[PDB]
RNA sequence: GAGCCUCGGUUGGCCUCGGAUAGCCGGUCCCCCGCGGGGUCCGGUGCGGAGUGCCCUUCGUCCUGGGAAACGGGGCGCGGCCGGAGAGGCGGCCGCCCCCUCGCCCGUCACGCACGCCGUUCGUGGGGAACCUGGCGCUAAACCAUUCGUAGACGACCUGCU
RNA sequence: CUGCGGGAUGAACCGAACGCCGGGUUAAGGCGCCCGAUGCCGACGCUCAUCAGACCCCAGAAAAGGUGUUGGUUGAUAUAGA
RNA sequence: GGCUGGGAAGGCCCGGCGGGGAAGGUGGCUCGGCCGAGUGUUACAGCCCCCCCGGCAGCAGCACUCGCCGAAUCCCGGGGC
């Protein structure tokens, strides 16, 4: 599985009806996937991992993207992880600060890949929950919980190094 | 020795991006290199904007860190950020760059003639002043 | 009374790492360093001017030692302002890193 | 991670006058003037308040390694202020069993010669850092006093004269001989 | 029509790649003050690398072996040559256009020299990283003329200070003279500031 | 003045040191040092307008006929004073003759107007070789041959000879 | 018995198979210079090596350790004062 | 054209309910000229934010370009080889 700018999809599915069980129950899951085609595959993978259901023996009842309810508010997201290392698997809890839940999940994937060299296929997303300012364990998120937060830009290394390449003036880093 | 800080209500100038060359005010900080921004009086909606593409000026209006896009506009209008920005040397230099960009060939010819006369007059005056200074030194 | 052509440099032929196609030349126009300012120069006539030992004819003038190879700008080349050009005869490969003048009068503006 | 802001303040006395040339602290007082360039540290050196009562150092977006510089610069400034106000005096005692150590200052205190160390005919001439003056202490049979304004130079000279008297090719645990620093104090205690 | 570049504060490979690319395009490039070149990493790393390069020699006949030039200008020249097809006629012709100097020679001591922001240490290197000066590295591997270069550069800087003082006086007198006759150039100044000048 | 070969080009920038958790410009009432430098303080800018995102020069000619500006330029203009030694190879500062009214705005026409068609426009009196004008200065050395052994397989090397 | 693009180099690897050409687009691979192309105002983190690291075949390393640094799991005590 | 018969947002807001940052307030302390600036503590809202009851044209995947899938629910014009 690859990763891009992930979107949250709600997928509802059930096993195909049979004369023994006329009305099978409906199951839903939260799947973060680049598109719906891979969202269905991830839903089937997780359902087969949990229930005795396969794609051939079941069907997808509803698949739809879940829009962010408050895209304009900054929120703290807690994500519970289940990934595989070179050694055995481990359980993790990570906190991220983003405007959207899908953005938080993308940040979680990027951070896991950067810090533990874990690919997307090895990572299972268990639960993503928005959290208030309190109940945050990671000081990195907590240090931004300040109404009177101040910080300058000390070392602004200039870009456009190849905009006109030869100049008589050396650049400036203090602004 | 820093005089510019990322404060709630700081006015920032967007160097590059979709809303390039437009003023905007910082609402809340999202992360180390990302903050919630809002530009109601400068045709900029409320969305995240990285610190890389913004250079903040010396204008700071006071409003709560999570105002709902309405009180920030009121503070912007009361402080009259547009007029103060237009009075600054920064906006004047930006407008000079734009005027240079939009200058046509006829205008270039007029500027050439104007400089041709003006530089000669100024250099004649400079030579006279140099001669006077040399006379004074001796 | 002055210069009416833009300065360009014959950077090389269209090529891969180990194969070279001599029927298309790569030009480096001065002042153009992005794949957005090359739209102006598309279709512009380009010439490679050189002198030789023997005299040749000259339109509207006495015979001289100057000979040229005329060409045409075809398309941009890779985000850096590089321009692909095609000439009626392939360039001698002696002009690598030499002056090629691109004219201004396939005007369409 | 990156700490948003880390800072520490130094409360200087009214006697000391301190100025900063961007990131170079110049400290002058009763005993003299001390200079130390705090470049290559990338901190915000702020001098706030009238009469320059307090010196503040700031560090924005620094990791664990860059964080200790905030405390180390404050410690260096504290040592510099103490030296410019009270100074640093190092007392060291020469230890021997049979051969007595003969120490003589030569120019004023800068050139020190050590004689009869374990009976060695060789005499060690040790030069000290500028601004430090050595002397032969009184009221003690065998003691030396090192005085100066900069703690670094005095301590370096003390280390030089400690390492000058070293026993070679013998059990150092048995042959406990040489000159060792015994007390690290100030010239004036007040 | 000739590029003159000041080597102080520029990284070795970062400047070398750009200079080689410009040289291959028929441009004449002059690199000046090659003792100001700096290389990333601590001084001991680069010292060990140059010593390891010094170990490389032909066992049977070191005269035919690699040529270990000690001058910083020649070190930069070799680094640039490593980025050119010097075995071909085109590469040799391009390399002939390059010219490097230790210090700033009199032919170029009275010229304005450009800097490449894409090769500067302040831009490309973190402030917390360590670097080594090419002059000190060369002096410790066989260079002979570091002190002479330093003395000549000090004299050149004194001369440049005198010239810069004269330039300051000239510019200040120019600015005052503009104020003196500002009434006779009002119409010429208004049209200049209409199209984006003097603003 | 022709006369062969070889090419690149198609306005120049004649310059501080420099730091990047900082810098640029003046006056410097004040102090010190040799018109200038250094320090304190004060006042202006700093996404650099005392910006290479820049500056400098115009790239049609000639007639006369007005206004603004104005003593500027040229005759490889002729004679003196210098700076420059890193690989100087360039400029600065003064004396005397003659000539021109050049830059900006408008009147006034005339310039093979070659009737649409490409290498136009220059650095260049370019660089190398051979021949036609004058003024000012020139007079050989090297090698072979001979000689000697401080040298040597032969070359080579150290030496002597109006 | 098989050329061609890439893997610097090359039996078997990756892509893809061959008449002579013009234009366009791709695969596998790449875009600091050699060397065509990131001369993106690329995004998020990690890493200092006085043996750094840098892409299937493939051209090299193990057990065991490190408060060097960066995340996670569990367990206690701390204003009745660690 | 569809969607959550799009999610949020913009404007006048009206009659309420509770909760939380911790402010024209108080206040131990600190820095300057009652005020300006910085920290903490219970903390209603005259700085605000969030949920629950309900309703107005003002919308439209919006040139205030905050993130979709698209085309008998799709057509026109121009440039280069
Ligand atoms: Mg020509």
């Amino acid at each position: 599985k690859a990763s891009g700018t992930l979107r949250e999809y709600k997928v509802v599915g059930r096993c195909l009806p049979t004369p023994k069980c006329r009305t099978p129950p409906l199951y839903r899951m939260r799947i973060f996937a680049p598109n719906h085609v891979v969202a269905k595959s991830r839903f089937w993978y997780f359902v087969s991992q949990l229930k005795k259901m396969k794609k051939s023996s079941g069907e997808i009842v509803y698949c739809g993207q879940v829009f962010e309810k408050s895209p304009l508010r900054v929120k703290n997201f807690g994500i519970w992880l289940r990934y595989d290392s070179r050694s055995g698997t481990h359980n993790m809890y990570r906190e991220y600060r983003d405007l959207t839940t899908a953005g938080a999940v993308t940040q979680c994937y990027r951070d896991m890949g950067a810090r533990h060299r874990a690919r997307a296929h090895s990572i299972q997303i268990m639960k993503v929950e928005e959290i208030a300012a309190s109940k945050c364990r990671r000081p990195a998120v907590k240090q931004f919980h300040d109404s009177k937060i101040k910080f300058p830009l000390p070392h602004r290394v200039l870009r456009r190094q190849h905009k006109p390449r030869f100049t008589t003036k050396r650049p400036n880093t203090f602004f | 020795v820093f005089r510019r800080f990322v404060e709630v209500g700081r006015v920032a100038y967007v160097s590059f991006g979709p809303h390039a060359g437009k003023l905007v005010a910082i609402v809340d900080v999202i992360d180390q290199n990302r903050a919630l921004v809002d530009g109601p009086c400068t045709r900029v909606r409320r969305q995240a904007m990285p610190f890389k593409c913004m250079q903040l000026t010396d204008f700071i209006l006071k409003f709560p860190h999570s105002a709902r896009q309405k009180y920030v506009r009121k503070a912007w209008e009361k402080a009259d950020i547009n007029t103060k920005w237009a009075a600054t040397r920064w906006a004047k230099k930006i407008e000079a760059r734009e005027r240079k960009a939009k200058m046509t060939d006829f205008d270039r010819y007029k500027v050439m003639k104007a400089k041709k006369m003006r530089n000669r007059i100024i250099k004649n005056e400079v030579k006279k002043l140099q001669r006077a200074a040399l006379l004074k030194a001796s | 009374s002055g210069r009416l052509w833009c300065k360009a440099i014959f950077a090389g032929y269209k090529r891969g790492l180990r194969n070279q196609r001599e029927h298309t030349a790569l030009l480096k126009i001065e002042g153009v360093y992005a794949r957005d300012e090359t739209e102006f120069y598309l279709g512009k006539r380009c010439a490679y001017v050189y002198k030789a030992k023997n005299n040749t004819v000259t339109p509207g003038g006495k015979p001289n030692k100057t000979r040229v190879i005329w060409g045409k700008v075809t398309r941009a080349h890779g985000n850096s302002g590089m321009v692909r050009a095609k000439f009626r005869s392939n360039l001698p490969a002696k002009a690598i890193g030499h002056r090629i003048r691109v004219m201004l009068y396939p005007s369409r503006i | 991670m990156k700490t948003i802001l880390s800072n520490q303040t130094v409360d200087i006395p009214e006697n000391v006058d301190i100025s900063l040339k961007g990131r170079t602290v110049i400290v002058k007082g009763p005993r003299g003037t001390l200079r130390r360039d705090f470049n290559h540290i990338n901190v915000e050196l702020s001098l706030l308040g009238k009469k320059k009562k307090r010196l503040r150092v700031d560090k924005w977006w620094g990791n664990r390694k860059e964080l200790a510089t905030v405390r180390t610069i404050c410690s260096h400034v504290q040592n510099m202020i103490k030296g410019v106000t009270l100074g640093f005096r190092y007392k060291m005692r020469s230890v021997y069993a049979h051969f007595p150590i003969n120490v003589v200052i030569q120019e004023n205190g800068s050139l020190v010669e050590i004689r009869n160390f374990l009976g060695e005919k060789y005499i060690r001439r040790v030069r000290m850092r500028p601004g430090v003056a050595c002397s032969v202490s009184q009221a003690q049979k065998d003691e030396l006093v090192l005085e100066g304004n900069d703690i670094e130079l005095v301590s370096n000279s003390a280390a030089l004269i400690q390492q000058a008297t070293t026993v070679k090719n013998k059990d150092i645990r048995k042959f406990l001989d040489g000159i060792y620093v015994s007390e690290k104090g100030t010239v004036q205690q007040a | 029509q000739v590029l003159v570049l000041d080597g102080r504060g520029h990284l070795l490979g970062r400047l070398a790649a750009i200079v080689a690319k410009q040289v291959l395009l028929g441009r004449k490039v002059v690199v000046v003050r090659c003792e100001g070149i700096n290389i990333s990493g601590n001084f001991y790393r680069n010292k060990l690398k140059y010593l390891a390069f010094l170990r490389k020699r032909m066992n049977t006949n070191p005269s035919r072996g690699p040529y270990h030039f000690r001058a910083p200008s020649r070190i930069f020249w070799r680094t640039v040559r490593g980025m050119l097809p010097h075995k071909t006629k085109r590469g040799q012709a391009a390399l002939d256009r390059l010219k490097v100097f230790d210090g700033i020679p009199p032919p170029y001591d009275k010229k304005k020299r450009m800097v490449v922001p894409a090769a500067l240490k302040v831009v490309r290197l973190k402030p917390t990283r360590k670097f080594a000066y090419l002059g000190r590295l060369a002096h410790e591997v066989g260079w002979k003329y570091q002190a002479v270069t330093a003395t000549l550069e000090e004299k050149r800087k004194e001369k440049a200070k005198i010239h810069y003082r004269k330039k300051k006086q000239l510019m200040r007198l120019r600015k005052q003279a503009e104020k003196n006759v500002e009434k006779k150039i009002d119409r010429f100044t208004e049209v200049l500031k209409t199209h984006g000048f003097l603003v």
